[PDB]
């Protein structure tokens, strides 16, 4: 689930912390978000609508589905 | 339809001349997949320019040509044959990914348009697939686009 | 040869883009037929005009890939496929005759040329034929040419 | 009216450029005759390619000039000046015979079309005549349309 | 003194889609010349000049003017010399007391009508008008010198 | 109530050129009734340059002075309707006089053209505009033009 | 040199209107890095089509711009600036790779192309960068090309 996010934004694991917003700190694009978030439905099988996802902000948000 | 004609592209695609590069469809499985083709004749304006004294036809261009199948496949799947709705929605590319050039594409040929549904996600499409003349794969290629509002 | 590419056509004909109307010739036998086809795609800046919202391969151009295509098999009856032959010729249509149209051609057709001589004596040239798509005669028309010096 | 110019031409005919290859109607006369012209420059995509350094004006073209100004004559002649039935109608071309071609038309020419009515039956209309230039024929043809619904 | 779009090619370097003169119909040394250009629907600018409005834009009138002139200027020194020619180019520096009177639309023949006001080797200054059926449609005096090409 | 700035789909709007004869991309500056300053991308991608001249690009001067034009034509006329698309369709701004127009640079492929004009003389529906054209802030041509709108009928 | 025009680009590339994408080199660093631009104007006959009142620059032509800039790059790394042996030799794409489209380019914008080397042995090139206006990436692109003998 971090070496997922670290490849998707070019990125090292290491600044991928609980902590880390996308946007404000790991510099994600409208399009990073949207890859992003596909990228973590074919990982591990799943779907995040956009209801739910609008409001994932940092790893931690996300890491808790 | 079975086929579809260049009359039902101009409903559906947003693309004019000279940059609508579907001329038919042959097939069609909402959600799933399309074969479509563009014909190549000397008589277009590309050749002047690539190249002078050897027709090429763009490898580029082929892309945009699989990506103009997905987008009708996508906008048909969503929407069905509405001219109406169309005339306000966009397609807009957002990642190209697999691009390999195998054989030049030149006047003459049935250029084949061969795109299956990899992931689709409300207005998000990703397609892939091949380009092909004569039972060749010419090309192969993978794509993301987005239907958009004109606005 | 008897099977010619868009490179081997543009070193006979003097035509250009907008006016070069034979993408490939499928079948050509000395003094009997050729066989030829231009593919027809919505990416011709003809169909701006012809027409708006309804996309239809000019009658009078296909006759003009036929005439293309005769003019074709006259020099190659006479002199091969000499490139350098080709320059020092010109292949004047003179007639046109019993052009009829019968389908509307549009894009993704492939408009085939079907020519055979009627009559040829010196370098007078009368030829005729169908043009066809998917097995269907689409036009029908005859031509007659001199080929001269240029 | 007996003279016709561009913007009346356009609410007629629905050929578009690249297509429309009438500028000017100059006469006139419901079921009897027509006389257009179009003017020839070297300022036409067409010469790009018929053909580089030779400038000529495809004979082709010059029928499908007497042909749009043949319909031209077969519509007016059964409703007037009238662009609203004009959206209804297709002039569709069924035959062409006859074509003789005897001078090259360049750039600077005027091109003129004289066509006359030689049979009109039903909604087949048949024209024929000439296209000159500075009062010579340049090219002569025969043609068979169809006026039917959009 | 009659020069065609044959050797009009061989003196100056405009080609399509710039090359806005067709014919000279008259050519005094030093003195004046009388050329023309038609003016047709089946050119590319009226797509944009506007549409359903066909109007050849001034811009261009004055640019053939300029042409002409050039013609004018090169043959007044060289004769007819396609050779010399490739080495020379006519630069426009001013261009002044421009007037447009009268829109020009297909079907029109645009003559320009230009004298020499002065010549001092290099630098000539010309001037006239440019006339559709006796009518002045526009009015222009423009200054270039001649200079190698490079 | 005019904005400053203008892009490619608002001039669409307001002057009636088309393809191949519009020839202002964006308009940077604009004060009603003043000045107004806008330009033009010259990319080797254009049609013209394949008769102006075969391997020597060179944007025509007479291309320049149109473009000085379209830009006054649209300060004129977002001066007496502000942007006002449906009005727009119902005038035209007819050339009348060119004069004291100079070229200085050749322009080619690659150059930014900026379209700098400013109102000599306002009267009515008269319009009398002068200024230059730039490329990298040398002055590359200058014009002077009068213009007048009238009904598209 | 290091900052090339129209007339040099002639001169190297055989590519012509309406496929020539590339309108001045303004930097260039043998087997290193390219950076160069293309003028966007509404002029074009892409705008036409692409689409009816949106203009919007086609993003296969941003990469095909792009492919432009890295095969002058190839080129001139092995040879300099030399139109003889440029008539001899053709820059060939087999593959294009994570490409991606973040801002539309419109009617004028300078599209800049920032294309380095990632790996060359060769004829064998391998560059990849992106595509700026303003300062800003509007585009990415990774591409492949083998230099051929022209024919
Ligand atoms: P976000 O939902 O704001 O996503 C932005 C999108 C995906 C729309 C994209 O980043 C964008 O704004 N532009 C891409 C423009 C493009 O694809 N241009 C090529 C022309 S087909």
């Amino acid at each position: 689930i971090q070496a997922v996010i670290a490849e998707q934004l070019n990125v090292d694991a290491a600044q991928v912390t609980p902590e880390a917003e996308f946007v404000k700190d790991l510099g994600a694009d409208s399009l990073d978000v949207v890859e992003l978030i596909m990228a973590l439905e074919e990982k591990f099988g799943i779907e995040i609508p956009d209801e739910q996802a609008e409001k994932i902000v940092n790893v931690g948000d996300v890491v808790k589905y | 339809q079975s086929q579809f004609f260049i009359e039902h592209i101009l409903q559906i695609l947003p693309h004019r001349y000279p940059m609508l590069l579907v001329d038919r469809i042959t097939e069609l499985q909402a959600n799933q997949k399309i074969v479509a083709y563009k014909n190549i004749t000397f008589n277009e304006d590309v050749f002047n320019g690539h190249f002078p004294n050897k027709p090429i036809f763009p490898g580029v261009l082929i892309v945009e040509g699989m990506a103009q199948s997905g987008g009708f496949l996508a906008f048909t799947s969503l929407w069905g044959f509405d001219p109406e709705i169309a005339k306000t929605k966009i397609v807009a590319f957002m990642t190209i990914d697999k691009v390999k050039f195998r054989i030049p594409v030149t006047p003459g040929d049935r250029l084949e348009y061969h795109l299956e549904v990899l992931k689709h996600k409300g207005m998000i499409w990703q397609v892939g697939g091949t380009a092909q003349v004569d039972g060749k794969v010419v090309a192969e290629a993978e794509l993301k686009a987005m239907i958009a509002e004109r606005e």
